[PDB]
């Protein structure tokens, strides 16, 4: 019976002292707040033309989340988080055609704490050109989702890897992709 | 016309 | 990093039914993996999900200005934010890219696959149908389901298990709210 769902997801993590605030609509990030810059960062730039958000509201919430973390850590008798490793899926935006621009999607799902190091590897070498990513997106439960992108020109020669680093994994997880 | 997203304000937890 | 971690996570969820006629506001609080307390607009007060949320249930319900703020959220927060983004979220319409290609069987089976890839569309609600000489194929249709791309677009691969015989015309039909009449891509052996 549910039509749409708007979620305001926020977190604070210790000892990292890192926070995040974002709005989600049906599984898609509408925007997030850049904690260092004190700026609203829209997922699609057209969103900023029709709507606005005061970044100060997010930062004021983060100060409360930090204070609440301090209280909850004490209340739980200083119980740390149990790391849940992620499930990583590598796919394309559309079917693959040689010499026609496409996008590689790295989907990282069902994990906690919301901390990852994601590197795109072209022939075992790191690539940062055109790369984009979502923030840590909410799920129905206590776990997190994340999407990473790499726009590429398909070739028979070139091979790809998504290297994901998480504290729940004994070794950095490498999910491979290649033509046919 | 308000075209601004509203933040749901957070409150400090119980210290007890 | 080996160092232990402590996480405070909160989700303020607005669930909409029949536009904004029926709204369900859910203020959830999590510590590590544990949801300890929550405010349900249907309940009308804070309730402890676990033992750890008991001091917050007692305290937040006695905080009258905070409890009234949460009770008014369905209108002042939920319905408000629905209207702010309505034109580019709820009413967002991105037309699909329909690609039909034959595929190799894994391994050598009696039937070969005919793939109908539907990509770059919004919203998620879609109807993808396979046709064999004007007649709809209901058996031998395999789908990967709805794939969310995380960039306000979706994709789906709808396969047909068939034997390319006669000189037949295979047709994939796509129906999506972003298009007025169904979209078709014809394939012949
Ligand atoms: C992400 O990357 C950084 C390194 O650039 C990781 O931090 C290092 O973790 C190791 C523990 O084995 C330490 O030796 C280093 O001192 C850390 N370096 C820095 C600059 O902090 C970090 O742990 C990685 N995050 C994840 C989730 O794997
Ligand atoms: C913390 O320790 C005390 C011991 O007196 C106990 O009452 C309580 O169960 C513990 N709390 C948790 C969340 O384990
Ligand atoms: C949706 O809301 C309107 C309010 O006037 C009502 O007429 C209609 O019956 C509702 N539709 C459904 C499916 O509940
Ligand atoms: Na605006
Ligand atoms: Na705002
Ligand atoms: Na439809």
């Amino acid at each position: 019976k549910e039509e749409h769902v708007i979620i305001q997801a926020e977190f604070y993590l210790n000892p990292d002292q890192s926070g995040e605030f974002m709005f989600d609509f049906d599984g898609d990030e509408i925007f997030h707040v850049d904690m260092a810059k004190k700026e609203t960062v829209w997922r699609l730039e057209e969103f900023g033309r029709f709507a606005s958000f005061e970044a100060q509201g997010a930062l004021a919430n983060i100060a409360v989340d930090k204070a609440n973390l301090e209280i909850m850590t004490k209340r739980s008798n200083y119980t740390p988080i149990t790391n849940v490793p992620p499930e990583v899926t590598v796919l394309t935006n559309s079917p693959v055609e040689l010499r026609e621009p496409n996008v590689l999607i790295c989907f990282i799902d069902k994990f906690t704490p919301p901390v990852v190091n994601v590197t795109w590897l072209r022939n075992g070498k790191p690539v940062t050109t055109g790369v984009s990513e979502t923030v840590f997106l909410p799920r129905e439960d206590h776990l997190f989702r994340k999407f990473h992108y790499l726009p590429f020109l398909p070739s028979t020669e070139d091979v790809y890897d998504c290297r994901v680093e998480h504290w729940g994994l004994d070794e950095p997880l490498l999910k491979h992709w290649e033509f046919d | 016309v308000d075209r601004f997203y509203k933040t749901l304000r957070a409150e400090q937890a119980s210290q007890e | 990093d080996t160092r232990p971690r402590f996480l405070e996570y909160s989700t303020s969820e607005c669930h909409f039914f029949n536009g904004t006629e029926r709204v369900r506001f859910l203020d959830r609080y999590f510590y590590n993996q544990e949801e300890y307390v929550r405010f349900d607009s249907d309940v009308g007060e804070f309730r402890a999900v676990t033992e750890l949320g008991r001091p917050d249930e007692e305290y937040w319900n006695s905080q009258k200005d905070f409890l009234e703020d949460r009770r008014a959220a369905v209108d002042t927060y939920c319905r408000h934010n629905y209207g702010v983004g309505e034109s580019f979220t709820v009413q967002r319409r991105v037309h699909p890219k329909v690609t039909v290609y034959p595929s190799k069987t894994q391994p050598l089976q009696h039937h070969n696959l005919l793939v109908c890839s539907v990509s770059g569309f919004y919203p998620g609600s879609i109807e993808v149908r396979w046709f064999r000489n004007g007649q709809e194929e209901k058996t031998g249709v395999v789908s990967t389901g709805l794939i969310h791309n995380g960039d306000w677009t979706f994709q789906t691969l709808v396969m047909l298990e068939t034997v390319p015989r006669s000189g037949e015309v295979y047709t994939c039909q796509v129906e999506h709210p972003s298009v007025t009449s169904p979209l078709t891509v014809e394939w012949r052996a």
